[PDB]
């Protein structure tokens, strides 16, 4: 038989605010990667960094998100985060 | 019980647990990114294979794998196209072995000031081991490279969850690749490679940051051109300067791929508070570079204003960390220690931290406040 290799259960989450941002990243921002990428982050980045990771996301890595949801998950994380 | 700190903003990690792995730090989790405790590196010159860190770039891991029908791939601008199962590298090539440090080209991106996004590692993405395997040379060899190669690249078993995801492919140099020190690593310190560190086999690039270490190696392409695809072109670039290194705050003009280590070198027996007894204090820690050499490792303990020889422990080979011993007299009261290495082409560790804008290659003199009493 083959050999295998078994992962431990993922429970990384984004951290709840009252901005539609967090829905949308929840959304959309684990489609690729665990959301631990997002929380062990800088802390206190502000809004450029987080513009620009969104934008990575979406220009480099082919993430599937609009217009509107890219700025309400950046607006989310730089106020969150 | 199960989170740690690391010693910079947001450091909070959980402790966790993988098959074959002890504890260890979890940066990520999909795919998984795992740094070793720094205690660890006081227990040893060889990073135990339970121990040692992990880190890929997407979750598409490979989690089944069949032994015997595992091939690696040689193909490109060669005489013979070659498909070689793990049992044609272990009986029809001689093995060759070599200690050697693996390190991620951000190990210590946590302690960068200003901060810079990526992985927010402190110092445990980086292990040493004993690698047996074939040089690349002798498979190369093998299939016949062709007049007028350049490059090779390198792919494995993982793949990106969406596939316009660029796939995960580095490259080498015809003459890095066939120098006889790259190495096409089937053991790790005298078993089957752990899973995360690239079950069945992986590349083994001695003295170059783990980019090029490629895991789970299947595909290895003999190529006439330079290497274009993202993970050369765009990812694990560094500024084109002596000092791999920018204003704070400002992008270079012009980079490079990323490649040999810099100088470093690390206390391990103590850290940040720890209690020692005034008198001779004896102090341990090891050191490593690209493979030129540690000449010598000078030890303070008044903050870099005077420094003592350290002994060097026995070598392990010029790839490996190299170990140190010191006895230095510390007054009662409160002393910064610091150790800093020289290579044999005279490369040293700066007293003042640089900076890029990725994080990568921190080799600044480290400093350990200690308590003497
Ligand atoms: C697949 C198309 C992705 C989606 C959907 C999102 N991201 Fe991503 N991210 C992706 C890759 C291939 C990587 C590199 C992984 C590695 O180990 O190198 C990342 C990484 C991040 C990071 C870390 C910092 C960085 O490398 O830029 C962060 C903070 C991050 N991703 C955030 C993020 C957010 C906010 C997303 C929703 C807009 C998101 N990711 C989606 C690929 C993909
Ligand atoms: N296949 C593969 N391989 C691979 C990868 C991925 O992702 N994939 N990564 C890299 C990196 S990046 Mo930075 O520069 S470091 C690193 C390394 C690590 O290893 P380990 O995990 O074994 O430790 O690996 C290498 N290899």
């Amino acid at each position: 038989a083959p050999l295998t290799y078994e992962l431990p259960d993922e429970t990384a989450q984004l951290k709840p605010a009252p901005q539609p941002g967090f829905e949308a990243a929840q959304n959309n921002c684990a489609a690729c990667h665990s959301v631990d990428y997002i929380n062990t982050q800088p802390p206190g980045k502000g809004q450029a960094f987080w513009d620009a990771e969104v934008q990575k996301m979406i220009k480099v890595y082919h993430a599937p998100v609009d217009e509107a949801d890219a700025k309400a998950i950046a607006d989310y994380l730089a106020k969150t985060y | 019980a199960d989170t740690v700190t690391l010693p910079f903003a947001n450091g909070e990690r959980p402790l966790v647990m993988y098959p074959g792995k002890r504890p260890l730090i979890g940066l990520t989790a999909r795919p998984p990114q795992l740094e070793t405790p720094f205690s660890v590196f006081d227990e040893g010159l060889i990073t135990p294979n339970d121990a040692f860190f992990v880190r890929y770039h997407l979750a598409g891991i490979p989690l089944e794998i069949d032994p015997d029908a595992f091939r690696l791939e040689i193909k490109g601008k060669v005489g013979t196209p070659l498909s070689l199962s793990l049992q044609d590298l272990k009986n029809d090539f001689p093995a060759s072995e070599v200690v050697a440090v693996n390190q991620c080209s951000g190990n210590s991106r946590g302690f960068v000031e200003p901060r810079v996004g990526g992985g927010q590692l402190a110092n445990g993405a980086m292990g040493n081991a004993r690698w047996r395997g074939v040089p690349l040379k002798a498979v190369l060899e093998k299939a016949g490279v062709q007049a007028g190669a350049k490059q090779v690249t390198f792919g494995g078993l993982d793949g990106p969850v969406i596939p316009e995801t660029p796939d995960f492919v580095k490259a080498l140099s015809i003459d890095h690749a066939t120098d006889g020190e790259v190495m096409l690593a089937y053991s790790m310190n005298g078993a089957d490679l752990p899973w995360l560190n690239g079950y069945p086999l992986r590349l083994v690039v001695p003295g170059y940051y783990g980019t090029y270490w490629v895991k789970h190696l299947n595909e290895i392409t003999v190529i006439d051109k330079e290497f274009d695809g993202f993970w050369m072109k765009t990812a694990y670039r560094i500024p084109d300067n002596a000092c791999a290194c920018t204003e704070p705050g400002k992008a270079p003009t012009a980079t490079i791929p990323i490649n040999r280590f810099d100088v470093r070198s690390f206390i391990t027996n103590v850290e940040n508070g720890a209690s020692v007894k005034a008198g001779e204090v004896p102090l341990r820690g090891i050191a490593f570079d690209g493979g030129y050499g540690i000449t010598q490792v000078s030890v303070s303990a008044d903050a870099g204003k005077s420094w003592t020889n350290a002994t060097l422990d026995p070598g392990l080979g010029k790839y490996s960390f190299r170990g140190w011993k010191a006895v230095l007299p510390l007054t009662k009261g409160d002393h910064v220690l610091m150790c800093r290495a020289t290579n044999a082409r005279g490369e040293t560790q700066p007293m003042q931290a640089t900076w890029n804008p990725a994080g990568y290659m921190r080799n600044v003199v480290e400093a350990t406040r200690v308590i003497a009493a």
